[PDB]
RNA sequence: GGCUAAUCCCCCAUGUGGACCCGCCCCUUGGGGUGUGUCCAAAGGGCUUUGCCCGCUUCCGGAUGGGCCCGCGUCCCAUCAGCUAGUUGGUGGGGUAAUGGCCCACCAAGGCGACGACGGGUAGCCGGUCUGAGAGGAUGGCCGGCCACAGGGGCACUGAGACACGGGCCCCACUCCUACGGGAGGCAGCAGUUAGGAAUCUUCCGCAAUGGGCGCAAGCCUGACGGAGCGACGCCGCUUGGAGGAAGAAGCCCUUCGGGGUGUAAACUCCUGAACCCGGGACGAAACCCCCGACGAGGGGACUGACGGUACCGGGGUAAUAGCGCCGGCCAACUCCGUGCCAGCAGCCGCGGUAAUACGGAGGGCGCGAGCGUUACCCGGAUUCACUGGGCGUAAAGGGCGUGUAGGCGGCCUGGGGCGUCCCAUGUGAAAGACCACGGCUCAACCGUGGGGGAGCGUGGGAUACGCUCAGGCUAGACGGUGGGAGAGGGUGGUGGAAUUCCCGGAGUAGCGGUGAAAUGCGCAGAUACCGGGAGGAACGCCGAUGGCGAAGGCAGCCACCUGGUCCACCCGUGACGCUGAGGCGCGAAAGCGUGGGGAGCAAACCGGAUUAGAUACCCGGGUAGUCCACGCCCUAAACGAUGCGCGCUAGGUCUCUGGGUCUCCUGGGGGCCGAAGCUAACGCGUUAAGCGCGCCGCCUGGGGAGUACGGCCGCAAGGC
RNA sequence: UUCCCGGGCCUUGUACACACCGCCCGUCACGCCAUGGGAGCGGGCUCUACCCGAAGUCGCCGGGAGCCUACGGGCAGGCGCCGAGGGUAGGGCCCGUGACUGGGGCGAAGUCGUAACAAGGUAGCUGUACCGGAAGGUGCGGCUGGAUCUUUCU
């Protein structure tokens, strides 16, 4: 048993792209589909699709890099620089609205839980809501 | 340590311990010397200092250094602790006053004149 | 003892109404209505006395101000862990404005505590204030709000209200008065005295203003207050001049004797005019009161000052205080002389023993300037208690190991509720302060008016992703079933051979033994070496590994029995049953303790021999506890991987133990070695993480003092925590 | 080429870096400072048990034993509970001085040891135990945080 599913997928993630690996297995479920959904429309990841490994949901997840570089070290940049769990089992950050935090000056978002579902920081603003602080990604 | 960890138990505040009692948390304390006397410092240095053991209105007793060239201290005499110590002296915590009650401020001192408590000289 | 009035006290009456018992109705805690019975009122004074004023009585409501009650928040020590007898509850009663063990009677046996009760220490709390990027830390003077106390302690009376600072009773301490019987006092009010202390003001003015008490008013009272005084204690404004003035006086300092510096600085020239004199001179003041009006509304009119002859305005008018710290680095400012580990400096590192930018003076310089330094204390820096925001292989820091209690944390799908969470509205968040705007004193400090913000909490409404919860469902976690394994895992009993020692016998002499060399020691009572036989105890060669098992400590001959853990295949069963784990409980090398055994070898202590300057030591000869078994304690360790447990994720290569497989190889589970990414102070770690993450526990906070002291718990003691 | 003296290069350990003519530990003595135990004694608090108990409120009596009366009762006064505070007895705790005593810390720098750091000259460390006045030595077991006869000191 995962003690915490959320920080597992984004932890499978930063590993998964610290490799430049060109996909990752997920085990699936509708909140992380939500918040890769928040992912693939910001541009962090190509996309993920849901997949049956060992006749189990998992969500494969397509990542995304730079191009590749010059002089030592070839390897490209990361598209996902930058990914952390903020609110853990064992500490729960709940934001209000005014306190829904702005990530690298605009360049990063944060992924919020709320009742109108699952927003980036610039979402729930415009929505005038707040609720669970999920992750940080820049 | 973990959160739950914290709220069960806390950091702890460092509590922080007088360097001096002087005391009564007084700035200055008057005094009746005992002993006038000399000291040899520590370790790098030779010299003799001047040092005075004091009775305190804190009803305390400590020694004390008098700075300056000359000194006109005696047995007896009254005096003022300022505080603050003599690096290579031990236990000496504080320091004597100049200018005020039986300690006279330095003779003939032209330059820093506040400490060692000597009045402005004069012009011709 | 006697006289006497009243708005003083009391009795009958009138009952608007009200209070009480009982009944009824509506509301629902003792709220409101109603009926019968009962009970309860009043005070008079002034006037221009025919009408009005000031009052009085009962009732209902208003307003203001309080009492009592609840949720939540409110420092340190667990070396304070158990506390409690009105204690916890009940029935009845007493008491109060009123609930209430607030108090008493009787009954029940309860109440509180690791979510820290009880105990000890400290402390008035807050709006705010200081600091801080913030979070936070620290504080609560002055001003506003609340509490508490009035020399210490108890108590009540009077009253709407007090258990009453300038009221009362008692006790205690103290000061005084005393005819020795006895009395009087209470500045933590203003001012003042004294003691203590580093230290804290005038025995001022005034009732003019604002406010308070009484009075119909006139008016009286007000050390509240409005002022003035003293202290650079703070903040703010202001001054000690301004312009001209040398290819650059003197003096003083440096000098490479050429010169360089103080420096336009001065002198001097001119200009302005702080202080100071003269003149004028306030605002704060309009009501109370007078007139008309009806003592109203309205309109009109006059008295009224501490500050003060102050501020201010006008005229006149003198170049007219500067100091304090620093100048080695941090840190802005350097030279000369004097002194020679002296005298001294010093916040830290450090400077001074003959060139001292560090001591002392001087010149010069930097910084502030009516101040400048110092000491003390708070925040800061210090991310140095780390929520923001730290750690633990070797720097401090993983608990010896486990089992599990409380607690913390929790896979996938669906639905209900909406407690957390979020959003809107709303009430509250006083004033002052902070912020912003505009304004008032010439400015500012200071002050006014306005606006905004604001966590938290109350009420109402809404949202449902996440967390909670309830209900249902799944199988990927977890456990089970079946069938295979490997194993020094544990307990019990038995048994085997090598060797040592000892005893018996044979044979056999002169030494053996031991060391660097020796000696003690053993041998003619026949040793050593050799052979045969016996007794006993302890430990298991080869196999044996760089191997295996266990949670750790730890486990090695062979056999049997009892028994724990664990791995793989099948994918068969249950359906989240999970992880962690403060206490608790159990295990826990060696040594040690107790009672009994046992005793071959080894062997602390010890007895000897050498070596050595000496020996207690290193080497040699003996040797007791002990080492071994039973049982009961002890609970430490480099108990080490100096690396807590679990889970998921992130290249490979290579050797190996043990399963499965179509067995080169692949697929599990172990042990090792190199090494991706990454990490690390480095060394190193690297799918057996010291990498990336999540959950929970333990632990650290400079070195010593010290795993010490005191306390407590445990222990037979040693000694442990 | 083993040895003696001097030297060179590579490597290893090091707590040395004035650099082994080094460093540190420790004992006895000498100077100060803080502290522990502590007989006995001085004062304080607190609890429990019992005795005394002011004021006052409340309760009872208030009687041909007092005062008033409208005969309904009122006051004085007595008694009781409670009760500040005092005493006695013991229990516990906190300061004060303290004979005697244990280490500890410094300090000019003396004394004699040579344990540790190089395989520190017997590898070290360690829990426990015995021995020595102590440094230490030895036993047993553990750790690697170990290097490839004796015989000093600077
Ligand atoms: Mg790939
Ligand atoms: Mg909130
Ligand atoms: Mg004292
Ligand atoms: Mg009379
Ligand atoms: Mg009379
Ligand atoms: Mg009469
Ligand atoms: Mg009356
Ligand atoms: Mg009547
Ligand atoms: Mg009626
Ligand atoms: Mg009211
Ligand atoms: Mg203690
Ligand atoms: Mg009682
Ligand atoms: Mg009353
Ligand atoms: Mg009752
Ligand atoms: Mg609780
Ligand atoms: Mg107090
Ligand atoms: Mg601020
Ligand atoms: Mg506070
Ligand atoms: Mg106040
Ligand atoms: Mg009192
Ligand atoms: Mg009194
Ligand atoms: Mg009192
Ligand atoms: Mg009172
Ligand atoms: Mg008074
Ligand atoms: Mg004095
Ligand atoms: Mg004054
Ligand atoms: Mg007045
Ligand atoms: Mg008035
Ligand atoms: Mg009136
Ligand atoms: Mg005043
Ligand atoms: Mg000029
Ligand atoms: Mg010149
Ligand atoms: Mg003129
Ligand atoms: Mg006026
Ligand atoms: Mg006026
Ligand atoms: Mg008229
Ligand atoms: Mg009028
Ligand atoms: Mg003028
Ligand atoms: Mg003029
Ligand atoms: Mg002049
Ligand atoms: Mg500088
Ligand atoms: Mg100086
Ligand atoms: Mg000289
Ligand atoms: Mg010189
Ligand atoms: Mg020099
Ligand atoms: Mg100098
Ligand atoms: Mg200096
Ligand atoms: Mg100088
Ligand atoms: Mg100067
Ligand atoms: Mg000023
Ligand atoms: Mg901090
Ligand atoms: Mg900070
Ligand atoms: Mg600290
Ligand atoms: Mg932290
Ligand atoms: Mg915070
Ligand atoms: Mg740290
Ligand atoms: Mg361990
Ligand atoms: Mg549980
Ligand atoms: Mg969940
Ligand atoms: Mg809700
Ligand atoms: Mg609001
Ligand atoms: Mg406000
Ligand atoms: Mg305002
Ligand atoms: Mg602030
Ligand atoms: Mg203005
Ligand atoms: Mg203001
Ligand atoms: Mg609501
Ligand atoms: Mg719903
Ligand atoms: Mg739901
Ligand atoms: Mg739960
Ligand atoms: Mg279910
Ligand atoms: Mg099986
Ligand atoms: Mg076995
Ligand atoms: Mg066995
Ligand atoms: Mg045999
Ligand atoms: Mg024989
Ligand atoms: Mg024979
Ligand atoms: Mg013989
Ligand atoms: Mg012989
Ligand atoms: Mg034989
Ligand atoms: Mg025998
Ligand atoms: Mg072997
Ligand atoms: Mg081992
Ligand atoms: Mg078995
Ligand atoms: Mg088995
Ligand atoms: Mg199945
Ligand atoms: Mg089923
Ligand atoms: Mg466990
Ligand atoms: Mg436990
Ligand atoms: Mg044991
Ligand atoms: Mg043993
Ligand atoms: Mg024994
Ligand atoms: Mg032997
Ligand atoms: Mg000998
Ligand atoms: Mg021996
Ligand atoms: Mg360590
Ligand atoms: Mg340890
Ligand atoms: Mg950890
Ligand atoms: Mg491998
Ligand atoms: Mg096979
Ligand atoms: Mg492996
Ligand atoms: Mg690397
Ligand atoms: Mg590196
Ligand atoms: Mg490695
Ligand atoms: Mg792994
Ligand atoms: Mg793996
Ligand atoms: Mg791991
Ligand atoms: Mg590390
Ligand atoms: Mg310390
Ligand atoms: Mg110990
Ligand atoms: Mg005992
Ligand atoms: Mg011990
Ligand atoms: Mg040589
Ligand atoms: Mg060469
Ligand atoms: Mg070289
Ligand atoms: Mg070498
Ligand atoms: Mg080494
Ligand atoms: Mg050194
Ligand atoms: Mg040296
Ligand atoms: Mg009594
Ligand atoms: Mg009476
Ligand atoms: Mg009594
Ligand atoms: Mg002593
Ligand atoms: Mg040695
Ligand atoms: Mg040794
Ligand atoms: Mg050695
Ligand atoms: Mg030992
Ligand atoms: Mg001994
Ligand atoms: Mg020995
Ligand atoms: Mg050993
Ligand atoms: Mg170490
Ligand atoms: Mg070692
Ligand atoms: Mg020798």
């Amino acid at each position: 048993m995962l003690t915490d599913p959320i920080a597992d997928m984004l932890t499978r993630i930063r590993n998964a792209t610290r490799v430049y690996k060109e996909s990752t297995d997920v085990p699936a479920s509708r909140f992380k589909e939500e918040i890769l959904r928040i992912l693939a429309r910001e541009g962090f990841i190509k996309g993920y699709e849901r997949v049956d490994v060992d006749g189990k949901p998992y969500l494969r997840v397509y990542l995304k890099y730079g191009p590749r570089r010059q002089g030592p070290d070839p390897r490209p940049e990361q598209v996902i620089h930058h990914i952390r769990r903020i609110s853990k089992p064992g500490r729960r950050v709940y934001v209000g609205v005014k306190e829904i935090p702005r990530v690298r000056r605009g360049l990063g978002i944060a992924i919020l839980s709320t009742s109108k579902g699952v927003l980036t920081d610039r979402e729930a603003r415009k929505l005038g809501v707040g609720g669970e602080l999920i992750c940080e990604v820049w | 340590p973990t959160i739950n960890q914290l709220v069960r138990k806390g950091r702890e505040k460092v509590r922080k311990k007088s360097k001096v009692p002087a005391l009564k948390g007084a700035p200055f304390r008057r005094g009746v010397c005992t002993v006038v006397r000399t000291v040899t410092p520590k370790k790098p240095n030779s010299a003799l200092r001047k040092v005075a053991k004091v009775r305190l209105t804190s009803g305390y007793e400590v020694t004390a250094y008098i700075p300056g060239e000359g000194h006109n201290l005696q047995e007896h005499s009254v005096v003022l602790i300022r505080g603050g110590r003599v690096k290579d002296l031990w236990g000496v915590r504080y320091h004597i006053v100049r200018g005020v009650y039986d300690a006279a401020g330095v003779k003939d001192r032209k330059k820093s004149r506040s400490k060692y408590g000597t009045k402005k000289p004069k012009e011709a």
